[PDB]
């Protein structure tokens, strides 16, 4: 299909525990799942040391994900969305990375792939496409 | 180096212009970034073991306190 | 028409050349096809329902009186 | 072909009722039908609330129409055309938006698409190309 | 002083009946009172015939007013303000010219000079500077 | 014709850039428009009689119905 | 530094030349002064009260905990 | 002089308390103190409501600070610096915003103005110029 995704940290760390793990492995292989520069910095922060980070960036899955860098219009959009959510009573959230990932996806025509309810709060204003990664039933 | 791409159909050029405009980039800056993106994406088999290796390395992405620290 | 892209890094060009050869294509044929495919993926669909929805939402554009007010 | 159009409000709200609906939908998809900033403000004025306006701008067909903005040459041309109409006793026919859309089309190389005889009055002064939308 | 004004149609037609008429004549002479291309079209619409319009544009006061033409960012700002006012319950107003004059003044650093309460509705959102022309007391 | 303006102080250039950015114009498009604006403004005495003449010619600006018609 | 403005119409230049002569200035000296005067008129004033107001409005920027949340 | 600064949140909120307040106010007026898009998002996060955020962006000092936006080279440099810190056991000191502000300054020719020792840790790797705001 024509659909392409932008993967948030919340889905990246939960892929291996989804019933749809193998489907997502195949979509990443086909180049359909993009990642932001901001999410790459979050991956580096989470890694225990620099060599572990370097390894992840040179190996699948991360090496197979097209990288989406910011533009001035995306940065300004994130700020506009933040301010509009503040008009509707949001306080101390959604997070800065959530706003930047959502604005990147909105202006690039990508579906945000996530496990974070704050993307619903953003989509209530923007109407953008989102997809929640399936979880293993308890 | 400079690359000249000849005979781009009008409708393709119109799509490139709409995308560039939506992002606040010039036509040529958009094309340069898109070509870098393609060139830099690996063509590689992605396995279940690769996804499990990644989860062990980035488990802290699922720690909300660690992620709040990352953004202060 | 023709589009000149300046200052593409040599490492980007070398990767694109290798990608293109694997597909049986020259560099410039690969770039042309890549941009055309991008445009097809981006293309919007306009349906009869979209046009009806718009008419309903802005029926007032067909009201000379409201359009009166709009221009002071 | 090299032909491009600039759609007036009068055609925008009547597309759903044109026998040429399918052909116009295909041209919009391809970026051949542009819209002005002034016409977008008319769409917003008519919308019942802010939610509905935001939706209209992000969904087709408006999301697929490139925006043509004003320039000093266009604003001055609109005023020149208005004064020619006023010499003939006809300048309270065409509105300010009609003048601004017509001058944008004239100077930016587009055919005005409309259902408003005021564009015929303007074209009789300027010689520019206009097209009336067929509608039922 | 450093202050400059953008004159709306509502003040232009009422200058001669203000107690501050002479002060405003002097400020127009000094080049401190600008006018938009949109307001010039409103002047032409109001004129009874084309020769009367041509006369006004070649004579003071209009010939002494620097002309402010639109830019794409001004047009987009007018639309943003319209949409934000719609979120706050405005319906079928402020007018299109009021939004365009206010956005021009906002992004150009000019004070809107007016006799129209809808500029208060816009300034409740934008915080921009406005000045109401003084009227003759009844 | 082209005009080269030499030795513009940094702080003046910074103000020009901030203004252009706020309007969505390039530095040079802004300067061109500003120079036209200045050149086209008359230096002329403005009298009470001039303001009264104007009011008689544009009285319809104070007719709300006529102004609503102008904007349909 | 130097700024080149291309394609200024001859009628704009002729008016600027006449304006400048009346002031005892060359064309380029007049343009330099006009742009400097514009920059002075545009300049913002930053007061002690402005800085206090900002601190009060965003006191949370000095709260590591809130800045924690902000970065997930 | 050719020196320009990029102001971090840590200095922004402490200017009111600097003995050099007057000199910094004058530099801001002149456009010599720039700010990032990320720092603007931090200002917005902290504001109590949307009204207050809009006011802060349109009033001095923020209205007088030119905005420095990210580029691919800057985002990649931030990640490179983060990995060097992580080799030394120090990458959970500097935050993602600290890395992005430092790399923006490094590649865009600005001095970081701050009150945050994490910028000293980054500068010990990059060799870039930083300045600590004096404050009481
Ligand atoms: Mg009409
Ligand atoms: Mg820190």
């Amino acid at each position: 299909t024509d659909q392409r995704w932008l993967i948030d940290k919340s889905a990246l760390v939960r892929l291996t525990d989804s019933p749809d793990m193998e489907i997502w492995s195949n979509r990443i292989e086909r180049g359909l799942v993009h990642i932001t520069g901001v999410t790459r910095l979050e991956v580096g922060f989470s890694a225990e040391c620099g060599e572990i980070a370097r390894r992840e960036f040179r190996e699948p899955p991360l090496s197979a994900m097209p990288v989406e860098y910011l533009t001035p219009r995306i940065e300004d959009r994130a700020l506009e969305v933040q301010t509009l959510l503040a008009d509707r009573g949001h306080h101390r959230g959604p997070s800065i990375p959530d706003l930047l990932i959502a604005a990147t996806a909105e202006l690039s025509g990508l579906t945000v792939l996530h496990v974070d309810k704050d993307f619903d709060a953003i989509a209530a204003l923007t109407g953008q496409k989102t997809e929640r990664l399936t979880h293993r039933p308890p | 180096s400079d690359v000249l791409i000849r005979d781009i159909p009008d409708d393709v050029l119109a799509s490139l212009d709409a995308i560039a405009a939506r992002l606040g980039l010039s036509r040529t800056e958009y094309i340069r970034r898109r070509l870098a993106q393609d060139a830099q994406t690996a063509r590689v088999t992605v396995t279940a073991a690769d996804l499990r290796r990644l989860r062990g390395a980035v488990a802290g992405l699922g720690d909300p306190e660690l992620m709040r620290q990352a953004w202060r």
